[PDB]
């Protein structure tokens, strides 16, 4: 109940209210914060964080960066989905939620009756939710608003999928990270992120892929041991 | 009482690597789509297999790929002489459903069949010894009353190890001696084994052995059963025309 | 609820990787995951994981009227119960079969091989016997229960002790912990199970497998061994066509597993005497 | 009245009363068919390790290159002219769900089912109500088939009016494999009555009326004349199948034609069972050859 | 639109049937109406109804306590009582209301299980105390507790023997004794709404739509037996004490109601 | 006035007719049910006897009512909901009806959008149509502008206005809703 | 041990087989009589329909609940639960039962599904529930007549109501066929009998007996008066949902 | 189930005393009964009534008599309706059918007149016989309570108690001495072992031996229970209908006169086999 500006690096605990200072500017309220009256009620343990928009008038904006395993069907966030079966036009694909998603037949890039697109049961996708809420169940589509499959579709096979926490992608996904920066040099490979915990991987042979996936399942409080231990047995691959 | 007499025979009057003479029959009861019967001895069995036909109460559980086995499994109260109550339901019989599950929809051969239920059931009349291998032995011959197709006779039975030598077909006598005991069910053809319980202690080295006694006394179960079989479809190819 | 469903290209994966040999954290075929035998406060208690499949194992007691067959020796009732914080799946009363095989499996294993002296535990042959029960809980579901099962019932059933009793002509004394040293049990030899899971209707055959290997193999072969090399118990399960050879080569493999496994046990078991003799309710053992 | 109590006679097997030693290739699983270059499998076999492997019990037959197995007892397999008798099971929204001796449940789509008279103009939703009034859950229908769907099933229609629906009579469930695939399973016998008998093992007994679909439901009374001659028919292909002999028109005719002494009731008891089939078999075998 | 039309009569300090919020609804008993049972007892809260009937019998007690003669107690809310129970095993509410009972029993400690002990090491009373609730309109702890009470009074129990010639024991059904009972435990209800209101006597729907319930044991030495607190919006000890007090007066009262009628008998 | 019993004899066919809650036998009617009973007579004076327990008498929600309900479930499809008043007249038989998505709007747009149109939680009213077959489920439309939504909880726990057609406002704080504002 | 109720005692005996008595025998009465009936429809709140009857020391409930959810293939359903209290007879038995309990509610239902129509009641189950507080005689034909009430009173359809009548055999050298019994009258019997009808249309629905001896005759005799019984017994059933309707029309 | 039409003609028949078996209103049909089948019972029968199959168990055990009843021994009964009658019995499925047929079965021996448990008592309190049967289905072909009936009793003359001379002793110890001669045990009467008759009600004519096609067309079944004198120990109704006063009498009557045709059939059939001896070679199942 006093000075969110004096614990914009602290780890604040549900039950805490916060209030902000002020005829006023604008702010809106992450996802671990909550609004009772003209204060901020925490809802999830966090290590709180602030932003602000290059502009002045914005104001700013509040979360909390809680790591977790569980997801929750959101609206506009990349997610990789398992397709759990079909109903006539649209099949139900799995996200790691609550209850399975749908699609439609004809969302992928370039579809009609007479052009059906190629998806079996147990195919995995990459796409992104247009209506995710706590009331309807969520449906997602593998097509940007324009009409172009930005790179979603079918994700392909010949890979790797394993599930991580979300914060680890949180970071990752990050533009100032080192690990996946590094592994661009020591050997190739191509990688799916998706914001529900989820990881695809590729590379050329095996051994790679999996030295790979265990890095990045481990690249949260690896030490420097491992790290150039992991290092140079991918250098002697 | 004794297991192996110093010359070489048991208490039945059978020497180890010999069985007691299955007595059997297929189409005892016609209001099914298949039934057998089988005395391995004192012990009587009794198959029935409801064909592959509709689920019911669908329950999301048809599978659209394969067929869907479901056997049961039952030991009458006065099976044995000591009474006994609850013969479903117990923590044995569904034991033994699992196994024969496993068995048959390894031999049943249900990539024919998707969306079907083939029911099996066994019930044991009368129990002196091997009773699991008679219940294999009984489900196949109705399964193949049938028509059900199947890679092979899956044939089934006991071997055990007394003296430093292995018996075929244990008894309920050296069954309850507590002697290791192993039950097995293969696939003559091939060789193959579809099942390999076994029950008790023993050495490692002295596995190989009962292991072979098993395997061909389930080949003389084959020849006995496979004479049963010509039998049958001999007479109802003649009584057709 | 239920479990996620695999996709395909997990399982060709996997297919392919165990093809070239290849596990996924990063061992042999031939090789457990670390496994740690850590101990309670009270006698009969452990807590065994192997990787990440926890599983918990209490001993308990009791005296009560035998059963008129057996008016010698007295009685021994196992149980195992799958935790909802196992998985999902395991609703109460909904996967039954798994706790079927499970419980009989551990029965056969542990009871039929005469593992422990049901004779050592008379104290009124006739009218009062003791009962000793094992309840193991499931904690983590991540691979291989029946080998973590076993091994704490072993674990317990060594690592838990009687209120001592005297006797004289039928007057029976029970005592406490404090008035008298609880006595411990007798075992003659302790078995641990060991899983193989068979891959391609035969082929490729591996140790300890994880959720995943479990859920695209076609058949399970548990093998119960002990270090004198004696057999007591060895099943097959999934439907799967397997040899001679391979279950000659699976057992010739469980002999050393089972040694080692057993050399850890003790260990552990001296290090927590060794600790309660120095002060501290802990005992801990790491492969 | 008559009660009556026996004991239990033991089988004489081996059929010995025939003395034919057939012809035929004999097999069961395992058994291994003709290995040589190229040879296509029909039902009742399968592969493995380049070698023909049965599946089922039965005879091998070989057509010009086929292999394939005719089994002794089956459960209907679906084929695409066959005839067919069923007991109706569900209604869903939109077709019956029908029950044949098959591994599945046959299909009549709402489409098929012929309509009152000729009154065809096409199915709406008043149809879709009284998809149940007309055909009650329960209920027979004598229909042919008119597909069968990669999944199994059947899906049967009514091609004419002499289909559909079906009065009182009566029914018996046999086995399938015990009528000869041959034309025109609807006969109507001399006797005083008419028969359908299904490539399925459903056998229906109906009287034969005077006027020449099953919309109206005649439930009048039978003349004794017609309900003692049916229930003869009934208990004479009771006695045939017991016996594992074929059925058709000249079998069953016969069967009757020796059953008149022998009283509409003392027809089952093995030994005038037995003694009729076989008169009927004896005198089918020495007049067709 | 059920909670809204409600707090519009809480505000009115009052309530949709006719109470001010602080008083209960009527109370009855009957005593001794079946013969079957050794103690009978009907208790009804207006539409609320229960009926307890304790059995007695012959047991063999533990090692470590044979002088001890069991009170088994168990609630059975039959499909009959409300539609929200269906033929079957008991549920969760018939369970923890049990337990409740039993709790009760022990710690009040109405009854000395000492009492009960014929021949110690051989035989002792078990009192099977069974309830059945018949109309679930709200307030069946209280009810039940009130019910075990009166029929726990009302039973009287024979008196048996031992003889040494033939080693067993001999009952004199015509001779008998009552049971002493020293402390008299009411059970008072409370609902408690979003923070501060606190109604008595919740019937159904006030129990449906709100945020937390209590229940209060009061003995009449100005003693509790139990502070049954499942969940809720949060309570002070400022709202704890009122309920107290007014579990004091309910004690009264209803200690004088079966006052009058084990004395109308 | 005289109450009845599921057994007694009312009257010959000569002499009334079967209306409900009754049977007939040779040459009588006998009651069905324990209730009063009422013999109504038409201008052609042949008389239509029935029987009635009017604890719940009988309703009716015809096609050209105006009935409320509540919206607990809802699809991009459809949104089901619960009978409460049929008019002002509450009914403890709460029948269950539904609402289609292009059914929602005079407009009749394919634009419509259920969760901006509803909440499940809310209050509406809507015109009936049909009265269903095998479920008896009533489908309501609110093609009108004075139809629809008019109390709706806020977020968490607070009533909103309706401001305009597709927008609400809870007063205490500021942040606006969509819904099918009615009126 | 169960594991959904409060840890008991193994087992346990009652005292009267520990008793040293000739329990008293009733003795005389006239044959042709009946108890005196307190009948009342309406008790229960919270159910749609409920009944009470008394009948000396029998005192039986039934409840109804109604419709829910759950031609000849769309035609009514109605399961009853029988339950005798554990409090009730001299000895006790845990509530779940087993033996007799599911043969009675066998019986109920074959007594009730005839006068019950439930062409008018499709797709749909009417959980009837009866509950015994105390037996003192005719215990299944009190159960037939509450839910029967129940019934009536929840307004379910009918075409006739249902009376039942309990009769036992007198063990004497001269056996002669006693009607409405009590507990005594019946375990000191040589045989019993149940009757239930429909008395408007004179048609039985469902009856039960036993015997440790009979005979043709004798059943045929017993069987005529119980329904004699059943007839002279059906106006206070009558009066009692005449009552409870009035206290409707009052109420409203 | 069946249809409608179906039901018309069966209902017709009847009215008309022809039945698609040809036979009348009065008449059962062929009844193979054969006993000691199984052999490691005390006592064992089977029976084939056209389409329904029975095996009965009956195995004589030694048990503490009842308290209130301890100068005799008791009957028990348990019923496996085997799911191989018809797969709709499960586990669970069969449960239903059992309890009612084993209820049946105890209220046809709360007679203290059929079996002589006097007989069956060795020292009153202390040691007692206890006969647990045991009914085991295999099909389900209609008149099934008779079937089950005839069974009990062929079971219970085939049954043979060995003779134990349970001798006290001081300091609790306790003695069995047997007779070794299997040739002298003992035999229970069945003079009085009463059989089930079930009357199904079709149109306005009973009939006898129910078969299921014309159970479906029926609305009521009286269940008697006959001895060979002529009494009527049980009278049970069981159905979904209703039914008159007066065809009751009809029912008992006839009931009456078929369980004496019955008894007398079984008496003299089971005679004539104890008298053949094992040359009957006991053919059973083969």
């Amino acid at each position: 109940a006093r000075a969110a500006r004096t614990v914009l690096g602290q780890v604040v605990l549900p039950g805490e209210e916060l209030l902000l200072p002020e005829s006023r500017v604008r702010v809106v309220c992450g996802p671990g914060l909550r609004r009772c009256g003209d204060r901020l009620l925490v809802t999830k343990c966090g290590r709180l964080r602030h932003k602000e928009p290059g502009s002045g008038s914005g104001g700013g904006v509040y979360w909390v960066d809680s790591q977790q395993k569980r997801y929750v069907p959101v609206k506009g966030d990349h997610v990789i989905g398992i397709v759990t079966a079909k109903s006539g036009d649209i099949f139900k694909v799995d996200v790691g939620g609550s209850e399975p998603a749908s699609l439609s037949y004809l969302s992928f890039e370039g579809a009609t009756k007479r052009n059906r697109p190629n998806v079996q049961v147990g195919d995995l996708i990459y796409g992104q939710f247009v209506v995710a809420n706590k009331d309807m169940e969520p449906e997602m589509v593998c097509i940007d608003s324009c009409g172009r499959a930005n790179g979603m579709g079918v994700i392909g096979q010949d890979g790797l999928l394993f599930k991580v926490t979300l914060g680890l992608i949180r970071k990752l996904l990050a533009p100032d990270c080192e690990i996946i920066q590094e592994v661009g040099k020591l050997h190739p490979l191509e990688i799916v992120f998706g914001m529900n915990g989820r990881i695809w991987v590729k590379a050329k042979t095996i051994q790679q892929t999996l030295i790979l996936a265990n890095i990045l399942e481990a690249c949260e409080h690896m030490t420097s041991d491992q790290r150039k231990q992991i290092f140079s047995r991918l250098a002697e691959s | 009482l004794e297991l192996l007499s110093d010359q070489g025979y048991r208490v039945d009057g059978r020497r180890a690597g010999e069985l007691r003479k299955i007595q059997a029959r297929m189409g005892v009861f016609a209001q099914a789509d298949g039934s057998a019967y089988i005395e391995q001895g004192n012990t009587k069995a009794l198959a029935v297999v409801y064909g592959p036909h509709e689920i019911r109460g669908s329950r999301a559980r048809a599978l659209p790929d394969r067929a869907l086995v479901n056997c049961q499994y039952s030991s009458a109260t006065f099976s044995t002489g000591e009474r006994k109550r609850r013969p479903h339901g117990d923590r044995k019989s569904c034991e033994m459903g699992l196994q024969l599950r496993q068995t048959f929809e390894a031999a049943i051969l249900t990539q024919l069949h998707p969306r079907s239920q083939i029911d099996i059931y066994v019930q044991v009349l009368q129990a002196d010894g091997g009773t699991y291998a008679a219940c294999v032995n009984a489900a196949t011959l109705a399964v193949l009353d049938a028509g059900i197709p199947m890679r092979d006779f899956v044939c089934a039975c006991s071997a055990g190890f007394v003296d430093g030598t292995a018996l075929a077909d244990l008894s309920h006598v050296e069954e309850a001696a507590g002697g290791p005991q192993l039950a097995l069910a293969l696939l003559p053809a091939s060789g193959q084994i579809a099942l390999l319980e076994m029950d008790a202690r023993l050495h490692e080295d002295h596995l190989e052995r009962v292991l072979e006694a098993a395997a061909q006394a389930a080949r003389d179960v084959h020849t006995l059963l496979d004479r049963v079989v010509r039998q049958h479809v001999r007479e109802a190819s003649i009584l057709l025309g | 609820m239920k479990e996620t469903p695999l996709s395909n290209c997990e399982r060709r994966f996997l297919l392919r990787a165990i093809e070239e040999k290849k596990r996924l954290d990063g061992r042999q075929t031939y090789d457990y995951r670390n496994i740690r035998i850590s101990f309670g406060t009270d006698y009969g208690c452990c807590i065994v994981e192997l990787g990440k499949t926890r599983v918990l194992g209490q001993v308990s007691c009791e005296l009560v009227s035998p059963k008129l067959n057996r008016a010698t020796e007295g009685i021994l009732f196992f149980n195992l119960e799958l935790s909802q914080m196992a998985a999902p799946a395991f609703e109460p009363g909904r996967q039954s079969d798994l706790l079927v095989k499970l419980n009989r499996l551990m029965e056969r294993c542990l009871r039929n091989s005469k593992c422990i002296d049901t004779e050592s535990l008379c104290v009124v042959a006739g009218e009062k016997v003791w009962q000793i029960r094992v309840d193991l809980h499931l904690l983590n579901h991540d691979g291989n229960i029946i080998d973590a099962a076993s091994i704490a019932a072993i674990v317990a059933l060594c690592h838990f002790r009687r209120p001592d009793v005297s006797v004289q002509g039928d007057e029976v004394t029970l005592y406490t912990p404090e008035e008298r040293d609880p006595v411990p049990l007798s075992i003659h030899h302790m078995p641990i199970c060991v899983s193989f899971a068979f891959f391609q209707q035969g082929t490729y055959l591996l140790v300890d497998p994880n959720e995943r290997e479990e859920r695209v193999m076609d058949g399970l072969l548990v093998i119960a061994m002990n270090k004198h090399r004696e057999i007591c118990t060895i099943q097959s399960s999934g439907g799967i066509m397997l040899l001679k050879d391979q279950v000659l080569r699976c057992s010739k493999i469980a002999g050393v597993k089972v040694a080692e496994i057993t050399e850890l046990i003790l260990k552990a078991l001296e290090n927590d005497q060794k600790v309660r003799k120095e002060g501290g309710k802990f005992g801990f053992a790491e492969s | 009245m008559a009660m009556e109590m026996r004991l239990p006679v033991a089988r004489k097997p081996l059929s010995e009363r025939l003395g034919r030693d057939t012809k035929k290739h004999l097999v069961v699983p395992g058994d291994t068919i003709t290995t040589d270059t190229g040879f296509m499998r029909g039902h009742g076999t399968y592969m493995g390790e380049e070698k023909l492997i049965a599946s089922v019990a039965g005879s091998v037959e070989r057509v010009n290159k086929l292999i394939c197995v005719k089994a002794l007892k089956t459960r209907y397999i679906g084929e695409v002219g066959d005839i067919v008798v069923g007991r109706i099971t569900e209604v869903q929204q939109k077709r019956w769900k029908v029950e044949t001796n098959s591994r599945l449940d046959s299909v009549l789509l709402l489409s098929s089912m012929n309509l009152p008279g000729g009154e065809l103009r096409r199915r709406s939703a008043e149809d879709e109500l009284a998809m149940r009034g007309f055909l009650q859950e329960g209920d027979l229908i004598s229909a042919e088939v008119q597909a069968v769907f990669s999944d199994g099933a059947v899906s049967l229609h009514t091609r004419s009016l002499k289909y559909g629906k079906l009065g009182q009579g009566v029914l018996v469930q046999v086995s399938p494999s015990l009528v000869k695939r041959q034309k025109t399973h609807f006969h109507d016998l001399p006797c005083g009555a008419s028969v359908i008998l299904g490539n399925n093992g459903f056998i229906w007994i109906y009287p034969t009326p005077e006027h020449k679909g099953g919309f109206i439901a005649n439930l009048e009374p039978v003349s004794l004349a017609d309900r003692e001659v049916i229930s003869r028919l009934r208990n004479c292909i009771i006695s045939l199948v017991t016996q594992r002999m074929m059925l058709y028109d000249t079998s069953i005719l016969y069967c009757y034609e020796a059953s008149l002494p022998h009283q509409i009731k003392d027809i089952l008891k093995p030994e005038i069972m037995e003694e009729i089939v076989m008169e009927t078999r004896q005198r089918l075998l020495e007049q067709e050859g | 639109e059920p909670l809204e039309y409600y707090r519009r009569f809480l505000k009115e300090n009052c309530r949709p049937d006719g109470r001010e919020l602080g008083e209960f609804r009527t109370t009855t008993v009957n005593i001794g109406s079946i013969s079957t049972a050794d103690g009978s007892a009907l208790v009804k809260l207006g539409n609320t109804t229960v009926i307890c009937g304790v059995k007695a019998e012959f047991a063999a007690p533990s090692t470590d306590a044979p002088d001890k003669g069991y009170v088994v107690p168990n609630v059975d809310l039959p499909p009959l009582c409300s539609s929200r129970f269906r033929s079957g095993p008991p549920g969760e509410e018939a369970q923890v209301a049990s337990q409740f009972i039993a709790d009760v029993i022990e710690n009040s400690q109405i009854i000395q299980k000492e009492d009960l002990c014929i021949s110690p090491g051989k035989l002792v009373w078990v009192l099977y105390c069974d309830l059945i609730c018949l109309d679930y309109d709200g307030n069946i702890l209280d009810a039940c507790t009130f019910a075990l009470l009166a029929a726990l009074k009302n039973v009287q129990l024979p008196e048996v023997t031992i003889n040494e010639e033939t080693a067993l024991a001999e009952v004199n059904l015509k001779k008998k004794s009552y049971l002493n009972i020293r402390t008299h435990p009411v059970a008072t209800s409370f609902a408690v709404f979003d923070d501060t209101l606190l109604i008595v006597d919740p019937t159904g729907e006030e129990e449906h739509l709100a945020t937390g319930t209590l229940t209060i044991v009061m003995d009449e030495e100005g003693k509790l037996c139990c502070l049954h607190k499942p969940g809720g919006s949060g309570l002070t000890g400022a709202k704890l004490q009122d309920c107290m007090s007014r579990a004091v007066t309910r004690h009264k009262e209803v200690k004088k109601l079966m006052d009058e009628v084990i004395k109308s008998m | 006035v005289r109450y009845c019993i599921p057994g007694e004899r009312l009257c010959n066919l000569e002499e009334g007719s079967p209306g409900s809650g009754t049977y007939t036998r040779h040459g009588y009617i006998f009651s069905s049910l324990a209730g009063c009973l009422m013999k109504s007579s038409e201008n052609g004076a042949l008389p239509v006897v029935s029987v009635v327990r009017e604890t719940e008498s009988q309703l009716l929600p015809d096609v050209g009512a105006i009935v409320t309900c509540k919206v607990s479930s809802i699809n991009s499809r459809f949104a089901k909901v619960h009978i409460l008043y049929v008019g002002s007249m509450p009914l403890k038989n709460s029948f269950r009806g539904t609402i289609r998505k292009e059914d929602v709007r005079a407009t009749e747009k394919d634009k419509v959008e259920i969760y901006k149109s509803f909440r499940p939680g809310d209050i509406v009213l809507a015109k009936v149509i049909s009265l269903g077959d095998a479920q008896s489920n009533y489908l309501l439309t609110t093609a009108e502008n004075e139809l629809g939504v008019v109390v709706a909880h806020s977020e968490s726990g607070i009533q909103m206005v309706p401001i305009s057609w597709c927008e609400m406002q809870c007063p205490k704080t500021h942040t606006k809703e969509f819904r099918k504002v009615a009126r | 041990g169960d594991h959904r109720r409060i840890r008991g005692p193994e087992e346990s005996q009652p005292p009267q087989l520990y008793a040293a008595d000739e329990e008293e025998a009733p003795g005389t009465r006239d044959p042709t009589r009946l108890r005196p009936v307190y009948a009342r429809a309406g008790l229960l709140s919270q159910a749609k329909g409920s009944a009470y009857l008394e009948a000396g020391g029998t005192k039986v409930l039934c409840a109804v609940s109604g419709p829910r959810q759950a031609p000849a293939a769309l035609r009514g359903r109605l399961l009853c639960d029988f339950r005798r209290a554990p409090f009730a007879g001299r000895r006790r038995r845990a509530p779940p039962g087993g033996c007799e309990e599911r043969e009675l509610a066998l019986a109920l239902q074959e007594a009730l599904e005839p006068a019950v129509r439930l062409g008018r009641y499709p797709r749909a189950q009417l959980e009837v529930s009866a509950l015994l507080l105390e037996d003192g005689g005719s215990a299944l034909a009190a159960a037939l007549t509450a839910a029967a009430l129940a019934l009536a009173d929840a307004g379910v359809e009918m075409y006739d109501l249902v009376v039942g009548c309990g009769l036992s055999l007198a063990p004497g050298p001269a056996p002669t066929w006693l009607l409405d019994p009590t507990r005594l009258e019946e375990e000191r019997a040589a045989a019993g009998l149940t009757v239930a009808l429909m008395p408007v249309l004179n048609q039985v629905a469902g009856l039960l007996g036993s015997g440790e001896g009979g005979l043709t005759e004798s059943w045929a005799e017993a069987v005529r008066l119980g329904l004699e019984g059943c007839q002279r017994l059906y106006p206070v059933l009558q009066q009692s949902l005449v009552r409870a309707a009035r206290r409707r029309g009052a109420a409203a | 189930t069946l249809s409608e039409a179906e039901k018309v003609y069966i209902v017709h028949g009847v009215q008309e005393d022809l039945r698609v078996d040809g036979r009348g209103c009065e008449d059962y049909r062929c009844v193979e009964v054969e006993t000691d089948v199984v052999s490691n019972t005390s006592g064992s029968a089977r029976v084939k009534l056209g389409h329904t199959d029975i095996l009965v168990g009956v195995k004589a055990e030694m048990g503490t008599p009842k308290l209130e009843k301890p100068n005799e021994g008791y009957l028990e009964f348990f019923v496996d309706c085997s799911a191989s009658a018809t797969p709709e019995f499960e586990g669970r499925g069969g449960d239903d059918l059992g309890t009612e047929i084993a209820n049946t079965l105890y209220r046809i021996f709360n007679n203290k007149s059929s079996v002589d448990l006097k007989t069956l008592c060795i020292s009153p309190r202390e040691h007692c016989w206890v006969l647990y049967v045991d009914v085991l289905l295999l099909e389900c072909g209609g008149n099934l309570f008779d079937a089950i009936s005839i069974a009990v009793k062929a079971a219970l003359f085939n049954t043979r108690i060995p003779r134990v001379r349970v001798l006290e002793d001081e300091e609790g110890s306790k003695d069995i001495e047997l007779s070794d001669d299997p040739y002298d045990c003992i035999r229970l009467s069945v003079e009085n072992v009463p059989c089930i008759v079930t009357l199904c009600k079709i149109g306005y004519r009973h009939v006898v031996d129910a078969t299921l096609q014309e159970e479906a067309c029926s609305l009521a079944s009286l269940l008697v229970s006959v001895t060979s004198k002529g009494v009527v120990t049980c009278m049970r109704k069981v159905g979904k209908g209703s039914l008159d006063p007066e065809s009751i009498f009809e029912m008992m009557e006839t009931g009456k006169r078929v369980g004496k045709v019955l008894h007398a059939s079984l008496q003299s059939v089971v005679h004539k086999e104890e008298s053949l001896g094992p040359k009957r070679q006991k053919v059973g199942f083969l």
